[PDB]
């Protein structure tokens, strides 16, 4: 739940998960399944691409470190709209009636 | 003085031509004033024309022989209207037929193919059967083989082209290189890799060490005796994305839809 949340990616190879939790591939598959039953993560599993694509994360307590991570994500989208907005000012100049 | 350029060519000392030519260039203006540059032709003018022409033609060959392509280009341009105006009675030379052969090679060797076809159209009606194609065959047939895409027939005409010397070896040597680069571009699309041996045969070398050196300079790494044509292609492409003009030429989704609404609403 920690690894998906903190990352801006939301697909992880089982290799990364295997190394972290010191589990075999048989047990990553159970662990992922349990998260889904209890409702602590929801998602779907490709054991043919070898990913776990999580699609929802349970909100939890947000501590000092996480706010900084949350914050940066927001600066990127704020700047992205502003850049994008100049072109849309530029184009279709004739009419703004 | 004027006459010295004419006998200097016969010596065979062709740098001596060029170092002699500056006085003759001032004296060539005097020659130009005698003819009206052929806006009327008369028989007084007909003696004079031979004089004006003779100076240009021997400079022209002499320049090619010292590998001064630039100077050659200017000469050819002066000469061309003189053959062009008037019913024949002194509008050709022994030298002309050879001269047109050399100019056609210069365009091919610089790879200005655009001007190679324009020039031949204009040329056609002076060489059709009147000087005919007798020496002119050499850039013409080469051309037929390059259009077809027979880089093979093209290579052979160059290879047999060194037995007969008139002075065409100053542009044959350049055309040998022109072919390799053309082949080199086409084979990137075809495949990613050719073994070292298959490269030598296609791109026309006589040493396996030259083949490898050429590849390094051209931005293909040979690693494990397999060339990677894809390298250069990625790098050229990366460069186009590096410079910016770029957003409008491709056109965004947003940009297409903004253009529709404003066309209407005027």
């Amino acid at each position: 739940i920690e690894t998906v949340f903190v990352k801006n990616i939301r697909m992880l190879s089982f290799e990364d998960i295997s190394k972290a939790t010191h589990l075999p591939k048989d047990n990553v598959e159970h662990l992922v399944m349990r998260a889904i039953s209890l409702g602590l993560l929801k998602g779907s599993i490709d054991q043919v691409n070898e990913l776990v694509t999580i699609s929802w994360v349970q909100p939890r307590i947000i501590s000092g470190d996480q706010i900084t991570k949350m914050k940066d994500r927001l600066v990127e989208w704020n700047d992205q709209v502003e850049k994008l907005g100049k072109k849309m000012e530029a184009r279709g100049q004739s009419i703004w009636v | 003085l004027t006459k010295s350029l004419s006998i200097a060519f016969e010596n065979g000392d062709y740098a001596a031509c060029e170092k002699l030519l500056p006085p003759i260039k001032i004296e060539l203006i005097k020659n130009n004033l005698l003819i009206p540059d052929l806006s009327i032709q008369n028989d007084i003018y007909l003696n004079d024309l031979m004089i004006t022409k003779r100076i240009l033609e021997v400079g022209a060959l002499a320049s090619i022989q010292t590998f001064n392509f630039d100077s050659f280009e200017n000469y050819f341009n002066q000469l061309k209207p003189y053959y062009f105006s008037n019913n024949h009675k002194l509008s050709e030379s022994d030298k002309k037929s050879k001269l047109i052969s050399l100019y056609l090679l210069n365009l091919l060797s610089q790879n200005n193919t655009t001007k190679f076809h324009s020039e031949l159209q204009y040329l056609d009606k002076h060489i059709k059967n009147l000087e005919d194609d007798s020496l002119l065959s050499y850039p013409i047939k080469l051309d037929r083989w390059l259009m077809e895409g027979s880089y093979q027939k093209a290579w052979d005409l160059l290879q047999s082209g060194s037995q007969n010397i008139s002075e065409f070896d100053s542009f044959t040597d350049i055309l040998k290189s022109a072919i390799r680069d053309e082949i080199a571009k086409n084979t990137e699309l075809s495949y990613d890799f050719l073994p070292l041996s298959n490269i030598k045969a296609l791109l026309f070398f006589n040493n396996e060490k030259e083949t490898e050196k050429f590849a390094l300079e051209r931005n293909w790494p040979i690693v494990n005796s397999k060339v990677y044509f894809n390298n250069q292609s990625k790098e050229k492409a990366d460069y186009e994305d590096e410079m910016m003009h770029e957003e409008d030429q491709k056109t965004n989704i947003i940009e297409k839809a903004m253009d529709y609404a404003i066309s209407i609403e005027n």
